[PDB]
């Protein structure tokens, strides 16, 4: 019998094991995400164990449905696992409702899911923090979602390693006139800023949703022709 | 197929029902009291089978006390009757009851509903259940004047009660009134 | 699902999750029920912000319209302990039409929170529960306590909660064998003034006559028997 | 250890002697059989004279022929009477017969020691009370004693609660096969007396009686409890 | 050393199950087992190092019945041998209900190794002290699970204490090339060489499937070996 | 086993869950919010935990509405606290489902507590860290003001408040509350008694104002983002 | 002693410490002494009275026609083996239609154990049974242990002062085969009369055509000599 | 609760889940060391066949394993932990033939075994199954080799060359510093058995080493016979 | 629908007719009842035909089970296939109204297993099965040898195939033969203008 909680208060009101997924994400990779007026980009330094490593087969930018992406930091893994189900929501949702799942609708339940895996026994809370993009009604929207299940609502925000000093860099160089095209060269060198030797597209990737409201991957060479200028 | 009617008036609820209880072929009572007294507010009179009645009836009424047990406050009429809907809606489904009810009640403001074991939920200014309403809905249609007095409403129901005893094949031997009103439900008698 | 057998006996032959229970009922408010030959009365102390909180949150509660209850302890534990009592009066006019004997909803209560010391991955109620009311069945009015630990005992008087061991005091000092229905009620003020100094602002007293409800005492009539019994 | 069901080094399961403790912490009870009954006589401890002594009742009635006395958690005792109720008439309506005192002790017996911790959804601790279950079956009493640990032993004589090990030593020389139900009285009052703190008194005993002549499990009235009381050397 | 021993299922800093280990160990107390297979059969022999005289001569088996085709040597915990001898018992029963057929070694051993892995894989299971060889003629195989779950056919394998010398000395016959009744006598010299000499009264439990026994598991008769000796 | 368990449905030495004392420390730990009733409504005001120059304050955090006439303020962790809106939600859905009326305030936060109380005493699962402030509308009781706790207590306020320097608001309401004041004067009064307490930005605050009208009925509405900003900016 | 936490966990040795403290508790139950011959087999022991004025509790007991078992250590958990035991046999007797063999019993019961020793949160039985059957596989006497496993035994003794009664049963054990019911009734008395510390003893003897027996105090007088 | 971060699978104070690294030291103890290298034409896996006693059966001692006819498993760890993970892996290829109709491609199995491996990695009363697979075949949607590798902590990638066991640094270092778009199936197969030989600094024969190569026209997984085994180690012994 | 695997010397040849029926209608007039459960082992489908395609997958998903814990996977496969449609109609016999002949080759050799519609399993040298097979039972009781090869096997089982498609309604289309021998599978189709006879066998 394992169904005891293994996140619990601390003695100071702090959730240790909360702190503990929440550092696991803080070593799971540099992913920013950034809010233009047009649309929102979510990327990440997603630099592979190896040349060997087929870059399509674990792509850390993926998409929720066709109006909603998703990003992550921390347990590559549990951010499948929450893919898996948010993916599974949304087409949930298209069912019983007929259109994608909304943005926030999306984030709520990645925090739900999440919030169930800190409070049920036998678990461990997600060691992930999920950078959400999409569209709602009015504007685009980046959603932070915790492994707490505490999910910020975010203009632009890092999450990954060395987050600390990128989230200073987006406060220092953010503006919300941004484009989506600008959205995405702020958090290419944000990307930039946190990592180590020269970025190349082949280690980030880029979702974004723009006017169109749809999310959708940047294929390498465009990744490329945004790192060229 | 038992004789429940209901009389709505502006400040009042005449509930009568069917007084004679059988078994088969036999009147085994004929004082039985199918109005069921859910809470001092509201009497619900039932028409069918006197298990599922009863049964019913003794399922509504605690769980209207246990609602003012629970929460410090006593169930409306439109809320009791809608709590009625939802358990014969449930019922219908999986585990009918076969009541047909009329639940009158006062709660500041008289009120009649209709309800049937499906679980239509009507409120009337009269109604009846069993066949009976086949001949008292005209009588009330004939007879029902807004604003109706509580001895007009008296009479009126004595009409339509008498209307079943004379036209009604199977003649309830007897009707068991109840008048919900401000004070409550007091049984009478309508001579 | 989850049993971890939180109440477990130690060496010295105690239920350590039991003496804990008992502390929390000994940091609830007290509670001071009394009876008369006819009349119940119980009386609880509210501990509260007058300026900024409604006084309506009672520990006094109602099973049924014949079972009065109140409680000392935690009052989420109380909740549930009070909800399933009511459950369990309606669940006996269910099986049976009569009104749950007195006894009958006390061993209930009490039963419940045996089973809470019994059960696994259930924690003891921290709450004692004074079940008080009249049976017909009887003609007598019964006033039960339940323990955190599952027992129950018919008292005369009973008090719970914090400063119980002084009100119980005051109790057997004031009792009489046969006191009329006011008489029952000035014992149980008294008896919680004796540690209150305050008056009706403060104090919660409610009542149950020979075949009757529960009717709370209002705040003029509670105030004029407290000046009564000073 | 930490485990509800753990076995000491010197193969005793820790929360079953730690129950026998909690039994030793309970109300004395003196249980004595001679050919004409079953007499318990039980230490009715009253925190004060408002508690409703009746309400107390460490005796209970299983069936009209079969009784219980507790000693230790009254709260456990309670489930163990509550189960042997039902015990003495599911056998009454499967058989058409009074349980068996053995019977109903071997239920209840095995019902003690179902406890379990660990597993997923039964009580997760023993029954913290010891029960001395007597009654009248084929017009003979039988005297029964359960502990915490599931085990049941039928006896002339027995002791539980806190006073028990003294109880017994003064049972030792004085209890005899052939009393009679006056001489078992007698001595269930005078044991209980000396191994109880306060003076006995009708209203601080609980005295019952498997009586066999009526072959039904009677618990004594205060008039009857002071008949006995009176009669007492002291 | 450290904390990583109570947990079956929590793994060492460098990587080691030491539950599995400490069960390993439990196999390694016991009395060797080993088989081997035959050109006509397959030989288990079993070290029964009795404890007490009054064991019964010939009882208190190590070698079980599995099919009526396939035959178990078990080392090790013998109530963890005999969980897994009816377990196996009832993966061959489920096999043919599945499957109609009846249940190969090679399929059955990884079958069974599912419950030896699934005891030190999820929690509330301990891992079982026990190592199986389960022999089978009508399938030339010889599939020893150990107590990790690992299981390896063997064209001959020892398990218990002094396994390595035995497995050792079953290095010097190529057994393929005699049949089991050839084999008895050198599998008994191999377990007399290394039975100890503190066991005064002990057996030698052999089994054989073979095409004298039809396939089918027996215990090597008396008369071809008395399995009994002091 | 059991070694690792924090025996969250545990009593202590002292008698009280050390797990429910552990989450009203996290919950004072949390943004300050405040509730105030006024004559015919209630004016619930909160400090969002998520408060930067980037943080897009697009939708209310410490805020949730539970029906059209119950709205929430939450101290404490937000995830718990939005598991918590969904579970009232769906229990005042469920009892507008059963009664076609909307549920009395004192049911939906009995109901609320229950849940709470039942994670502190059964389950050995962790308790939900969040103290609400439901203000809400009722026929029974007028709009009413309760405050939860992590134990599965609620009592009724007139005017209260919860997480950080919570004792701190609760006496500026104490020196400054009335009794049948105005919407406004008692949001002024939420306003003052943040300002105190608690920077100060209003993108930073939420407010939700339940009020009671008899024409329109109960109507909660969570304050804009430009609504809080201009009743901040008044003081 | 850190590692006698569960009988799920293996000490560094291999050994289930909370196993052994079962097998102690066992060890602790008084005297029981089994016996076989090759025409019958007997369980006996010295019954334990707790208190002077209270009865032996009762030691042997009828599982079936033709088994029986002695139990040695916690008595309730003697009696929930009898339980199993007794439902054992009564679904071979339904399933079958004829007596369940008294070594299919003790693999169950060993099957029962070791299924307590290997799941968390469940304990070893504090008892050990000496169970005599009699049938088609002839008198067989079994020594189940708390651990999971039964021993099958010629002769056997377990609970205390058992070192006695092994050495009487280890001196005669040659004879018992060829021993008759009342030779072998009166080998088991003679082996608990070496562990004494009548009427405590109980004999339950059963035989490949006798039904399987209790006979307590005055009744064994005439096995004594 | 604290204290269970290094003995259940929860992260610990830094943010780690020791129990995952461990279970990647525990597919270290397999003593043995696995190669898959990816070619538009073929896909050769070698891992060494390492018998510590020759009285085992060697046909028992594998590392490689038929999950499906098209998809093959070289998995290295805890030999019982290897037995379940082939046993999981077939599973999952039934369930997903069962439901979706088709043989399921590498690519899904990889994706499956990492959600159980996240489940175990999540779940603290199940422990991360200490096995590094290496999944391979020819995905016929597309016509393409698949070459995965999910680590006991489920992390999950398609590969050009893997490698796995106690040189797996050391392999993937030589595979990534001499891989090449091999234009033959042979010379897959060369360079996949003289890295894993290089790396493992020992000469291999047959018997030490199981080599599958799923080629164009031997798409359906089969562990090479000693023969072709043999004629490839002479061609890396050749340069 | 006829069904008609013929277990050879050399092979196995399970003919069987291309007619899915719905009363007069033929939804289907080129059915592969034959449906290929492993490379060498096909189960011939008659009876509803959505229990005869749920049993072919459910036996697919029972062998591939079998193949879980084994590396024998192509051992008893035949007969577990057999054991597994018969314990699926048994299990199944009110809702699953299926005939399924499973022939192929396996370790054992070349089998033809026939799993009646109540579940009753036959290992046949010669088994038919279907409306169509009545038609031709005295047929390949005159016509079929036990020592025939796949490829006489395959002759017959065309012509008596194609015996019952004319004179059955239920049965028509191509005769869909499938050889399989130790090598592998062979399917062919024989299409109407490729068949034996015609309609005009009928009166002569
Ligand atoms: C044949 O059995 C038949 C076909 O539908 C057949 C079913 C199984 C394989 C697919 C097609 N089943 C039927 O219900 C009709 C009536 C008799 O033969 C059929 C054509």
């Amino acid at each position: 019998d394992s169904d005891f909680s293994l996140t619990t208060f601390s003695s100071g009101g702090k959730l240790n094991q909360i702190e503990s997924a929440l550092k696991a994400v803080s070593l799971g990779g540099q992913c920013v995400g950034v809010k233009a007026k047009n649309g929102a980009v979510i990327a990440c330094e997603s630099k592979p164990s190896s040349p060997l490593v087929e870059k399509v087969t674990n792509l850390k930018v993926q998409k929720i449905n066709d109006n909603v992406g998703i990003v992550y930091s921390g347990v590559n893994t549990d951010f499948h696992v929450i893919l898996k189900s948010l993916r599974k929501a949304s087409i949930k949702y298209s069912l019983r409702l007929g259109v994608e799942m909304p943005t926030r609708e999306v984030v709520k339940h990645a925090a739900h899911k999440m919030q169930y895996y800190t409070q049920i026994g036998g678990v461990r809370p997600f060691g992930v923090s999920l950078l959400i993009i999409g569209w709602e009604e009015l504007g685009p929207t980046l959603w932070q979602v915790d492994p707490s299940g505490t999910f910020w609502a975010w203009k632009a925000t890092a999450l990954g390693k060395r987050s600390d000093g990128s989230r200073t860099f987006l406060e220092r160089r953010y503006s919300e006139d941004q484009s989506v095209d600008d959205a995405i060269h702020t958090a290419i060198s944000t990307l930039k800023e946190g990592f180590d030797g020269q970025l190349t597209a082949e280690l980030i990737e880029i979702g974004v949703v723009d006017e169109t409201r749809k999310f959708r991957t940047l294929s390498t060479a465009e990744i490329r022709d945004f790192l060229t200028e | 197929m038992l004789s429940i009617v209901g009389l709505q008036g502006p400040d009042w609820v005449l509930i009568a029902a069917d007084s004679s209880v059988s078994s088969s072929i036999i009147c085994m009572s004929e004082n039985y009291d199918r109005i069921a007294q859910l809470d001092d507010r509201h009497a619900l009179a039932m028409s069918g089978e006197t298990g599922d009645c009863l049964q019913l009836s003794e399922y509504l009424q605690g769980n209207v006390a246990l609602y003012k047990f629970r929460n410090g406050v006593e169930l409306s009429s439109d809320a009791l009757a809608h709590f009625i809907r939802h358990t014969m809606a449930k019922a219908v489904r999986k585990s009918p009851y076969e009541v047909n009810m009329l639940l009158s009640g006062y709660d500041g403001k008289p009120h009649l509903y209709f309800m049937d074991y499906l679980g239509t939920l009507q409120s009337i200014p009269y109604g009846a259940q069993g066949y009976c309403q086949y001949f008292v809905m005209s009588v009330f249609d004939k007879h029902y004047k807004e604003g109706l007095t509580l001895e007009d409403g008296k009479e009126l129901m004595k009409l339509a009660l008498n209307q079943i005893k004379q036209r009604f094949t199977v003649a309830p031997h007897g009707f068991i009134v109840k008048l919900v009103d401000k004070n409550g439900i007091t049984k009478i008698d309508l001579e | 699902d989850y049993t971890r057998s939180i109440t477990r006996f130690s060496p010295d032959g105690r239920l350590f999750q039991i003496d804990h229970a008992h502390a929390a009922v000994q940091r609830g408010t007290t509670v001071v029920a009394t009876r008369s030959k006819d009349m119940i009365v119980i009386a609880v102390e509210k501990t509260a912000v007058a300026k900024l909180q409604d006084p309506h949150f009672s520990k006094i509660c109602s099973l049924d319209k014949h079972v009065m209850c109140a409680f000392a302890g935690l009052h989420a534990d109380a909740r549930r302990l009070i909800q399933s009592g009511q459950r369990q009066c309606q669940s006996h006019r269910l099986t049976y039409e009569d009104p749950i004997s007195i006894e009958n909803i006390a061993r209930y209560i009490a039963t419940l929170q045996l089973k809470n010391t019994q059960s696994g991955g259930a924690r003891p109620y921290g709450v004692s529960t004074l079940i008080c009311g009249f049976d017909d069945m009887t003609s007598q009015p019964h006033i039960y306590e339940t323990l955190p630990s599952g027992t129950y005992a018919e008292w005369k008087a009973r008090t719970i909660g914090r400063h119980d061991q002084t009100v119980m005091e005051y109790l057997e000092k004031h009792y009489k064998d046969d006191m009329t229905d006011e008489e029952a009620q000035k014992l149980a003020i008294g008896a919680l003034l004796e540690v209150v100094e305050n008056g009706s602002k403060n104090l919660e007293v409610a009542y149950m006559k020979r075949g009757g409800t529960m009717e709370i005492m209002a705040e003029e009539v509670l105030d004029a028997l407290i000046e009564s019994t000073k | 250890d930490r485990n509800v069901n753990t076995f000491s080094p010197d193969g005793r399961l820790l929360q079953v002697e730690y129950a026998i403790e909690a039994v030793k912490l309970g109300s004395s009870a003196v249980a004595i059989l001679c050919p004409e009954g079953v007499i318990f006589a039980v230490e009715k401890r009253l925190s004060s004279q408002l508690l409703i002594a009746s309400s107390v009742e460490k005796v209970y009635a299983i069936d009209d022929h079969v009784g219980v006395v507790m000693a230790g958690l009254a709260a456990d005792g309670r489930t163990m009477v509550e189960h042997m109720r039902v015990e003495a008439q599911n056998h009454r309506f499967s058989f058409d017969e009074p349980i068996g005192i053995k019977a109903v002790t071997q239920s209840v017996c095995d019902l003690a020691l179902a406890f379990g911790e660990g597993r997923r959804k039964q009580m997760s601790r023993p029954f913290g009370t010891a029960l001395l279950v007597a009654g009248i079956e084929n017009g003979k009493c039988h005297l029964f004693h359960t502990d915490p640990s599931g085990t049941y032993t039928e006896c002339r004589a027995r002791a539980i609660g806190g006073g028990s090990e003294g109880a017994e030593a003064l049972l030792r020389d004085l209890y005899k096969d052939g009393m009679t139900l006056h001489e078992a009285e007698d001595l269930a009052l005078s044991t209980l007396r000396q191994v109880i703190q306060e003076k006995l008194n009708e209203n601080n005993v609980e005295v019952a009686c498997a009586r066999v002549s009526t072959g039904k499990f009677e618990i004594y009235t205060s008039e009857q409890r002071q008949e006995i009381v009176a009669r007492l050397p002291p | 050393g450290s904390g990583y021993d109570f947990n079956p299922i929590t793994f060492s800093p460098d990587g080691r199950q030491f539950q599995v280990e400490y069960a390993t160990k439990a196999v390694e107390k016991d009395s060797l087992a080993l088989g081997v297979k035959c050109k006509d059969g397959i030989l288990l022999a079993a070290e029964k190092n009795l404890t007490s005289t009054l064991l019964t001569p010939g009882g208190n088996p190590r070698i079980f019945w599995i099919n009526d085709s396939i035959a178990c040597a078990t080392i090790g915990h013998r109530p963890d041998c005999y969980s897994i001898v009816e377990q196996s018992r009832n993966r061959a029963e489920t096999f043919t209900s599945n499957f109609g057929i009846k249940i190969t070694v090679p399929q059955l051993a990884s079958e069974v190794s599912q419950q030896f892995h699934l005891a030190h894989y999820y929690q509330a299971y301990r891992p079982f002290g026990c190592t199986v060889i389960f022999a089978s003629y009508k399938d030339d195989a010889l599939y020893a699970i150990e107590p990790s779950g690992a299981f390896y056919g063997y064209f001959a394998s020892c398990f218990g204490k002094n396994s390595n010398l035995a497995r050792a000395e079953l290095q010097k016959t190529e057994w393929k090339n005699i049949t089991v009744r050839e084999a008895v006598p050198e599998v008994a010299r191999i377990i007399k060489s290394l039975h100890e000499s503190q066991f005064k009264k002990w057996e030698i439990e052999m089994f054989w499937l073979c095409e004298e026994t039809n396939g089918r598991p027996q215990k090597v008769p008396e008369d071809v070996f008395q399995s009994r000796f002091v | 086993t059991y070694r690792y368990d924090a025996g969250t449905t545990t009593f202590s030495s002292d008698g009280r869950i050390l797990q429910v004392e552990y989450a009203i420390q996290s919950i004072n730990q949390a943004g300050t919010a405040i509730g105030v009733q006024f004559t015919n409504g209630v004016v619930l005001a909160a400090e969002k935990k998520n408060t930067g120059r980037l943080v897009d304050y697009l939708f209310p955090e410490k805020m949730a509405k539970i029906d059209g006439h119950i709205v929430t303020a939450v101290a404490g962790l937000t995830a718990d606290a939005n598991t918590l809106v969904d579970l009232m939600r769906t229990s005042a859905q469920k009892y507008l489902k059963t009664y076609d009326e909307q549920m009395p305030v004192e049911q939906l936060v009995r109901m609320v507590c229950d849940e709470k109380h039942s994670y502190t005493q059964y389950g050995g699962l962790r308790p939900y860290g969040v103290s609400f402030l439901i203000a809400g509308y009722d026929r029974h009781k007028g709009c009413q003001l309760y405050l939860t706790d992590p134990s599965g207590n609620f009592g009724g306020w007139k005017a209260t408040a919860i997480g950080e320097n919570n004792q701190t608001a609760q006496s500026i309401l104490k020196s400054q509350y009335k009794d049948n004041m105005t919407a406004t004067e008692a949001m002024d009064l939420t306003v003052k008694v943040l300002c105190k307490t608690l920077s100060l930005s209003a993108d930073k605050l939420e407010f939700a104002v339940l009020q009671f009208r008899e024409e329109y009925g109960p109507k909660v509405r969570i304050l804009t983002t430009s609504e809080v900003d201009t009743l901040m900016k008044r003081y | 002693s850190k590692y006698d936490e569960n009988a799920t966990t293996f000490s560094p040795e291999g050994r289930i410490l909370q196993v052994e403290n079962a097998m102690k508790a066992v060890q602790q139950g008084m005297p029981t002494v089994g016996l076989k011959s090759k025409t019958h087999a007997v369980i006996a022991g010295v019954m334990h009275s707790p208190s002077e004025f209270s009865s032996h509790q009762p030691k042997i007991f009828k599982i079936d026609q033709h088994i029986g078992v002695a139990i040695s250590g916690l008595t309730a958990d003697g009696r929930g083996l009898c339980k199993f035991l007794r439902n054992e046999c009564l679904h071979h007797t339904f399933c079958f239609g004829t007596e369940i063999r008294v070594a299919d019993l003790a693999d169950t019961v060993a099957l029962q154990s070791q299924k307590k020793t290997s799941k968390v949160g469940k304990r070893p039985y504090g008892v050990g049974l000496l169970m005599i059957g009699a049938g088609v596989d002839g008198p067989r006497l079994f020594e189940t242990c708390p651990s999971g496993q039964h021993w099958e035994y010629n002769a056997q003794a377990i609970g205390r002062r058992a070192q006695a009664a092994k050495t009487y049963l280890e001196t005669n054990l040659n004879e018992f085969p060829d021993c008759t019911r009342d030779q072998l009734i009166r080998h088991a008395l003679r082996a608990l009369n070496d562990c004494k510390s009548l009427e405590a003893i109980a004999l339950g003897v059963v035989g490949i055509d006798e039904p399987f027996t209790i006979l307590e105090g005055p009744e064994l007088q005439k096995y004594i000599d | 609760s604290s204290g269970a971060d290094r003995y259940l699978t929860v992260f610990s104070a830094e943010g780690r889940l020791w129990q995952v690294e461990y279970s990647f030291k525990a597919v270290k103890q397999a003593e043995v060391t696995a190669v898959a290298v990816k070619s538009k034409n073929a896909v050769c896996v070698a891992v060494q066949k390492k018998v510590s006693d020759k009285l085992i059966d060697p046909s028992t001692v594998t590392h490689m394993y038929r999950i499906t006819d098209n998809v093959g498993a070289c998995l290295v760890g805890l030999p019982s932990d290897v037995n379940f993970i082939v046993m999981l892996l077939r599973s999952f290829a039934n369930n997903f033939e069962y439901k979706q109709g088709f043989s399921i491609p590498v690519s899904i199995l990889a994706q499956m075994l990492s959600e159980r491996h996240q489940l175990e990695s999540q779940l603290v009363y199940v422990r991360p199954s200490a096995v590094s697979a290496i999944l391979f075949g020819l995905d016929g949607p597309s016509d393409s080799f698949a070459l995965y590798k999910i680590e006991p902590s489920g992390y999950s990638n398609g590969f050009r060359a893997v490698a796995c066991g106690v040189k797996e640094i050391e392999a993937m270092s030589a595979l990534e510093k001499k891989m090449e778009d091999f234009e033959t199936p042979e010379a897959t197969a060369e360079f996949t058995l003289s890295t894993l030989q290089t790396v493992c600094g020992v000469d291999f024969e047959a018997q030490d080493v199981e080599v599958s190569l799923l080629t164009r026209d031997n798409s359906k997984f089969s562990k090479l016979p000693n023969d072709k085994v043999n004629e490839i180690l002479h061609a890396v012994a050749e340069k | 629908t006829t069904l008609l695997a013929i277990q050879c010397t050399d092979g196995v040849v399970m003919a069987s007719d291309s007619r899915t029926s719905s009363g007069s209608f033929i939804p289907n007039r080129a059915t592969n009842k034959i449906t290929e459960i492993q490379p060498k082992i096909f189960a011939a489908r008659c009876g509803n035909a959505a229990d005869t395609q749920f049993l072919a997958r459910a036996v697919k998903n029972y062998l591939n089970a079998l193949n879980i814990t084994r590396e024998n996977t192509d051992d008893s496969t035949i007969l577990v296939a057999s054991n597994v449609i018969r314990s699926l109609i048994v299990r199944y016999r009110q809702y699953l109204s299926a005939g399924v002949i499973v022939g192929g080759w396996d370790s054992a050799g070349p089998q033809v297993y026939s799993i009646e519609v109540s579940g009753m399993a036959i290992k046949k040298k010669i088994a038919s099965n279907g409306s169509g097979s009545t038609y031709i039972q005295a047929y390949i009781d005159q016509n079929y040898r036990e020592d025939m090869t796949m490829e006489e096997a395959t002759k017959f089982a065309i012509a008596a195939v194609t015996g019952a498609i004319i004179r059955d309604g239920s049965s028509g289309g191509v005769v869909n033969i499938v050889q399989i021998n130790a090598d592998g599978a062979k399917r062919m189709t024989v299409r109407p203008a490729q068949q034996p006879f015609n309609y005009d066998i009928v009166k002569g």
